[PDB]
């Protein structure tokens, strides 16, 4: 019940209570073990526990499948510092160590109770008698597939062995399966469900990408008479809410063209708000110095350029639209990590959208020349189309983000451009259409 | 859960037409495919119509000419209109609603498939 999981959360993990109620529900669903569970949570949300704590409670050994050996080793070390009885059979062991591990596995009451195996070694010929003994023994209790998204062709990563993991799942049917992905799209979710032969009832536990204390709004650089003036007003307002409070935290401003990023930083500085370019081309010493002066409060706002974190971020303002809605959502995610309300601005532009679309098309053409990962190119084009629709579309911005990422529609009573002032959005899109 | 309800079942003479309705209640993010199954007395279930995402329609070579399937995703409703009905199609009709994906503002969801109770059609 609840008491057992709570005890585990404190004795072996150290946490007093679950970070979020959603993962509490997910972990209890896995513990019940009635049906296959698909948990999609961001990194640092504790998704690991959703397969780790149930395994700590599982009657028998849990087989975890991860793409790379290095990730398996990192998880093994994290489990070992907690003194948990974890093992790995990836052939990483020498001869004697492999013999000992096989001897513990083959005998009853296996000492290993969570085994990290790359799919190759699970489907390797030599390991088949061991797996047959495991199933016949009924030792396997959970069949976790970490980074399950690698099975889906439309995902950013592809794993050919995760396809045969579906047949593996078809074997050892008596045990449930837990599929985990850092981020999930409904199409990717469908691919995961189909390829892994999971049971038809699947418990999907997905974090709502919606964030109450985030304000989402979009403006069209053609409509606004002076874009830098709007950027300055936004920066001032977000940075300083009241005279007594004074400037707080720091802002972020993404931009694709570095030549434009330096210009934006210098223009902001000249207007009155200091900014530091932090463009990737800059030398390592200078980039470190900038990242530092931003961590301290000396620098008000930092221009991310291609690449970026701080506890409080007053605002994010994309001078240019992002390549993919996943990228834009991640970039805006660091907005307002603190409780206080923040803001997220997208200065969507037809010319910039055309430029980045052409760049995406050229990249897809190069990929096709490679003759591989065609589904990846299709997914990238689909994501860019989704982002441009998001900027164009009339309606609740949070709702469109939820539609793309597939989580439920959010009830943002406050903190959305459309909901609060639909007439303003109507007028703005009418002006944009007239301009175009 | 999702409550599928059939409607429009009627007894039409040979040559006439009648429409069937299949509305999916509950909160559904999307549906993979709604398929109208036809089952007669003393016979194996036979597949009649299928509507998938994007409006793709799959029929039976013989049954294709008579029936037409049309779905609305926003409404979550699929209509199977029967034209030039024949005395052979005297079977009960069901919906499959294969691959139903449901979710809540919290985050909990399900991906099970749900079946409608059924609608009857008799032909002179
Ligand atoms: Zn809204």
């Amino acid at each position: 019940p609840e008491r057992r999981v709570r005890s585990t959360l404190k004795k072996v993990f150290g946490f007093d209570s679950f970070k979020t109620p959603l993962q509490e529900s997910a972990t209890m669903a896995v513990v019940k073990g009635n049906k296959d569970v698909f948990v999609c949570m961001p990194t640092g949300a504790g998704k690991s526990l959703c397969y780790q704590l149930p395994a700590l409670l599982a009657k028998g050994i849990t087989i975890v499948v991860s793409p790379l050996i290095a990730l398996i080793q990192d998880q093994v070390d994290h489990l070992l510092t907690l003194k948990v009885r974890v093992s790995s059979l990836n052939s990483k062991l020498s001869a004697q160590e492999r013999k000992e591990l096989l001897a513990d596995l083959e005998r009853e009451k296996p000492q290993t109770k969570i085994l990290y195996i790359t799919p190759e070694m699970a489907a390797s010929s030599s390991f088949q008698p061991t797996l047959n003994s495991l199933v016949s023994r009924h030792l396997l209790s959970y069949l976790v597939v970490d980074e399950a998204h690698c099975v889906s062709q439309w995902g950013h990563d592809f794993r050919p062995d995760y396809l045969r993991l579906g047949a593996l799942r078809s074997r050892l049917g008596h045990a449930p399966c837990v599929a985990l992905t850092a981020t999930a799209t409904p199409q990717v979710q469908e691919d995961v469900f189909a390829a892994l032969h999971l049971k038809k009832p699947v418990a999907i536990f997905k974090t709502p990408c919606f964030r109450a204390n985030l304000f989402y709004d979009v403006q069209f650089k053609e409509l606004i008479s002076d874009p830098y003036g709007n950027l300055k007003d936004f920066c001032l307002k977000a940075l300083g809410q009241e005279a007594d409070k004074g400037l707080s935290g720091c802002g972020i401003v993404y931009c694709r063209t570095r030549e434009a990023c330096e210009q934006l930083a210098i223009e902001l500085s000249c207007r009155g708000v200091n900014a530091k370019a932090y463009h990737a081309g800059l030398k390592a010493s200078e980039r470190t110095l900038v990242q530092n002066d931003w961590m301290e409060e000396k620098v008000p706002v930092i221009v991310a350029t291609i690449s970026f974190d701080k506890a409080n971020v007053r605002f994010v303002a994309h001078w240019n639209i992002a390549k993919s809605m996943a990228g834009y959502y991640q970039e805006s995610g660091r907005a307002g990590r603190d409780g206080k309300p923040s803001w997220c601005r997208l200065y969507y532009s037809r010319n910039d959208r055309d430029q980045v679309s052409f760049l995406i098309r050229k990249e897809v053409a190069k990929l096709q020349e490679k003759r591989g990962n065609k589904a990846s190119d299709k997914a990238t084009i689909m994501a860019f189309d989704a982002l441009v629709t998001f900027c164009e579309e009339l309606g609740c911005r949070h709702a469109a983000i939820a539609k793309y990422f597939g989580d439920a529609l959010p009830a943002c009573a406050k903190g959305c451009d459309h909901c609060q002032n639909p007439t303003a959005v109507r007028r703005r899109l009418e002006a944009l259409e007239r301009s175009s | 859960q999702v409550q599928l309800v059939e409607n429009g079942g009627g007894c039409v003479k040979a040559g006439g037409s009648l429409r069937l309705s299949c509305a999916a209640s509950g909160s559904i993010f999307s549906i993979n495919r709604m398929t109208w199954y036809r089952q007669a007395p003393g016979k194996e279930r036979e597949w009649v119509a299928a509507i998938t995402s994007g409006g793709s329609t799959n029929y039976a070579d013989s049954v294709k000419g008579r029936f037409t399937i049309s779905r609305d995703n926003a409404e979550n409703t699929v209509y199977l209109q029967m034209n030039s009905l024949k005395p052979e199609d005297t079977a009960v009709y069901y919906c499959e609603a294969y691959g139903t994906y449901t979710l809540a503002p919290t985050g909990e969801g399900e991906y099970d498939d749900y079946w409608g109770q059924g609608t009857q059609v008799m032909v002179s």
